[PDB]
C-alpha cells in the first residue's frame, strides 16, 4: 500500500525494478491483482499482464457436424495422500523433569493434561 | 400411470468458492509508540511466527480454489456471431458490447444485490483474478457447450448444431428422440419463458454469499473493541502506563498487556483455521458441480438440481457461483392397465425396455417416459420360453409385419 | 522442532533451565518465576494438539477422496466425466506409495477429426426415418450414417433407423432415398 | 446368469473380413432368415 529506475504503479502496489512491457504471456510469479512477473527479454525482469489461454474462436452452423476419425491413448499421474505420522507428547517429561516443585504447580493443572 | 405432458423448470443453487483475504501484523497490533514494548515481544517471537504462517496459508489456498472452478478449460471460447438456435433465445447469459465491462446481463443483476483498518496493522490482500478474468471462463464454458455440448473440456472440439445437440440429452433420461423434432415450438416457448421468470425472480435466497461477507467483517470489528479492553490493568495504553508509573515499576503493567492480546489472536487465528475448512470444503464441492453437471450430463439423482438434469449454465458471482439447471419433471398422469406378458400359440412374448398398456379394447407398448400407442409387433417382443412358466399372464393376438411381405 | 525452542525460551522470566533457578534461588521464592515458565509452555502444547486436530480433519477429509478413486475408477468404470484423470476413463492401476498413493489412469482423448454434412432426418416415401444411436453424414452427394465418436461410412438401412409419423412434422429436413436391404430378399 | 441362445444373424452383425482378426474360430452361422422366407 505505497503509492507511486524502473517504477510501476498498479492496482496491487508498487514493484521497483521491473519494466512494463506492453506484450502479453502467461502467468509464472504469482504477486497480485491478476499481474504475474517473470524473467525473459538480455532477459530480465519485467511486469505484464497474465494470460487466460489461446483466444480461438469455434466455427458454429446449423448443417455440419465434427466427427473424430484417429484416438490416442494417453496415461495421467494423480497424488493423494492417505495419512501422516504418528508423534505422542508427554505433559510432565515435556514441561518437568529432574525437579521436585516443577511437579506440585503442576497438579492445579493435571485435567488439562488428560 | 404414464405421464403425458413435460415442462422446462430452471432452478438455482448457490455455492460460495472464496472470501476475502485478510493479514493481521502481529508485531503491530501488539506493540505501538514505546521501546520497552519491543524488548519483552522477542520472549514471545515464537508464538508470531506460527500465526505469520497460518494467517499466510489461508492466503495462499484462496488462490488454489478458483484455480480448480473457473479454470477447466485451458482455451478461451467466443461467442458465435450467428444468434440462429432452432427457436431459442440466448442473449441473457452472453456478455453485452453495450456495458463497461465483460460480463452479462444476469451477472450484473446478481452484483446489484450483494452489497479504516489498515490504520492498526489489518490489511486486505489483493485477489488474484480480478472481475474481468473470471467473466472470461464463464464466457468460454457457455459458448462451448452451444457449440460443443460435451466434447470440449476433455479433448479435440467438436462442432455440432443445437437441433441436434437437444436429442442426445434425451437419450440418457429414457426420451425417445420424436418427442423434440414433433414438439420443437412446444420447447421452444418454455424454455424462454422460464428464463423470464428466474430474471425477474432475482431482481426482486442471496444470502448464502452474503452471510460469508458479514461473518468475516464480524472477526475483524472485534479486535478493534480489544485495545480498548485493560484485560486487568488500569490503562489500555502504552504511554499512559510509563507516563503515571515509572519504567522500574511498569514491567508488570505492560506484560499484562501483551499477554492479553495474545490470547485475542490466538482465539482470532483458530477461528480463521477453522472457517477455512468449510470454505475448502465448498470449493471442492462447487468443483464437482462444474466438472460434471456444466461439463457433460449427470446422471446421479438429485444432484445437479431438482429432476432429470439436460444442461447447465454456470455464472459469476462475487466469491461465489451461481448455477441455472435445465431439469425434466413431467406433468399429470393417466391411468389404464397394466400387463406383465403376453402369451400367443404358446411363446411368451417379453418387451424390449417398456411396459404394455391398453386403451381398453386394444393392447399397446411404449415406454415409461412418454405415452406412444405403438402396435404391438414382433420388432418390440422376443420369445424366451413358454408361458407355461410365467406366472400371471394374458392372452393376446401378436401381429407380425413378415406374413403381409410373404404374400 | 518449534516445541524444541520452547525449552530454551524465557517467556518474560530470567532463565529457562528448571534446574538453574533453583540452585541460585530458593524455593519460597522461586514460585513466581517457575508458574512463568509452566504458562509458556502450557500455550505452546495447547496450540501444538490444536494444529494437529486441523492437520487430522484434512488427511480424514481427503482420506474419503482417495478411497472413492479406488472403488470408482479402479474398481469398474467410472461413468462420471472428469473425475478419473481427463476424458473417457477406461480402467486404472493402483501403485503404492510412501505417505500417500499414486494412481496410473487410463483415458480416452481423441486426436483428428474431419467435418461432413449432417441431416437431423431422412425423409422416403412420406415417413421421417429417425436415428437409434447413429448421426447421418454426407460427402457431398451420398448419405451415410457412422457414430458419434468413430468415423464408419455405413449405408442408410431399415434395420437401423426407424419411421415416426409424416415428414410435414420437422422443420429443417431433406429427402433421401433409402437402399432398404429386405427388399431385394423378397423380389 | 447362463441364457444359451442360438446364433443367429440377427444377434450378430458383420464388420469386414476374416483375416483382419488375429484369433476367430470358423463356425457356421444358422441363419432364420432362410426358413421365413420359404
Amino acid at each position: 500500500d505505497v503509492n507511486c529506475s524502473n517504477v510501476f504503479q498498479t492496482r496491487a502496489g508498487c514493484l521497483i525494478g521491473a519494466e512494463h512491457v506492453n506484450n502479453s504471456y502467461e502467468c509464472d510469479i504469482p504477486i497480485g491483482a491478476g499481474i504475474c512477473a517473470s524473467y525473459q527479454t538480455s532477459q530480465s525482469i519485467i511486469a505484464y499482464t497474465m494470460s487466460l489461454g489461446a483466444e480461438n474462436s469455434v466455427a458454429y452452423s446449423n448443417n455440419s457436424i465434427a466427427i473424430p476419425t484417429n484416438f490416442t491413448i494417453s496415461v495421467t499421474t494423480e497424488i493423494l495422500p492417505v495419512s501422516m505420522t504418528k508423534t505422542s507428547v508427554d505433559c510432565t517429561m515435556y514441561i518437568c523433569g529432574d525437579s521436585t516443585e516443577c511437579s506440585n504447580l503442576l497438579l492445579q493443572y493435571g485435567s488439562f493434561c488428560t | 400411470a404414464i405421464p403425458t405432458n413435460f415442462t422446462i423448470s430452471v432452478t438455482t443453487e448457490i455455492l460460495p468458492v472464496s472470501m476475502t483475504k485478510t493479514s493481521v501484523d502481529c508485531t503491530m497490533y501488539i506493540c505501538g509508540d514505546s521501546t520497552e514494548c519491543s524488548n519483552l515481544l522477542l520472549q514471545y517471537g515464537s508464538f508470531c511466527t506460527q500465526l505469520n504462517r497460518a494467517l499466510t496459508g489461508i492466503a495462499v489456498e484462496q488462490d488454489k480454489n478458483t484455480q480448480e472452478v473457473f479454470a477447466q478449460v485451458k482455451q478461451i471460447y467466443k461467442t458465435p456471431p450467428i444468434k440462429d438456435f432452432g427457436g431459442f433465445n440466448f442473449s441473457q447469459i452472453l456478455p453485452d458490447p453495450s456495458k463497461p465491462s465483460k460480463r452479462s446481463f444476469i451477472e450484473d443483476l446478481l452484483f446489484n444485490k450483494v452489497t479504516a483498518q489498515k490504520f492498526n496493522g489489518l490489511t486486505v490482500l489483493p485477489p488474484l483474478l480480478t472481475d474481468e478474468m473470471i467473466a472470461q471462463y464463464t464466457s468460454a464454458l457457455l459458448a462451448g457447450t452451444i457449440t460443443s455440448g460435451w466434447t470440449f473440456g476433455a479433448g479435440a472440439a467438436l462442432q455440432i448444431p443445437f437441433a441436434m445437440q437437444m436429442a442426445y440429452r434425451f437419450n440418457g433420461i429414457g426420451v425417445t428422440q420424436n418427442v423434440l423434432y414433433e414438439n420443437q415450438k412446444l420447447i421452444a416457448n418454455q424454455f424462454n419463458s422460464a428464463i423470464g421468470k428466474i430474471q425477474d425472480s432475482l431482481s426482486s435466497a442471496l444470502g448464502k454469499l452474503q452471510d460469508v461477507v458479514n461473518q468475516n467483517a464480524q472477526a475483524l470489528n472485534t479486535l478493534v473493541k480489544q485495545l480498548s479492553s485493560n484485560f486487568g490493568a488500569i490503562s489500555s495504553v502504552l504511554n499512559d502506563i510509563l507516563s503515571r508509573l515509572d519504567p522500574p515499576e511498569a514491567e508488570v503493567q505492560i506484560d499484562r498487556l501483551i499477554t492479553g492480546r495474545l490470547q485475542s489472536l490466538q482465539t482470532y487465528v483458530t477461528q480463521q483455521l477453522i472457517r477455512a475448512a468449510e470454505i475448502r470444503a465448498s470449493a471442492n464441492l462447487a468443483a464437482t458441480k462444474m466438472s460434471e453437471c456444466v461439463l457433460g450430463q449427470s446422471k446421479r439423482v438429485d444432484f445437479c438440481g431438482k429432476g432429470y438434469h439436460l444442461m447447465s449454465f454456470p455464472q459469476s458471482a462475487p466469491h461465489g457461483v451461481v448455477f441455472l439447471h435445465v431439469t425434466y419433471v413431467p406433468a399429470q398422469e393417466k391411468n389404464f392397465t397394466t400387463a406383465p406378458a403376453i402369451c400367443h400359440d404358446g411363446k411368451a412374448h417379453f418387451p424390449r425396455e417398456g411396459v404394455f398398456v391398453s386403451n381398453g379394447t386394444h393392447w399397446f407398448v411404449t415406454q415409461r417416459n412418454f405415452y406412444e400407442p405403438q402396435i404391438i409387433t414382433t420388432d418390440n417382443t422376443f420369445v424366451s420360453g413358454n408361458c407355461d412358466v410365467v406366472i400371471g399372464i394374458v392372452n393376446n393376438t401378436v401381429y407380425d409385419p413378415l406374413q403381409p411381405e410373404l404374400d
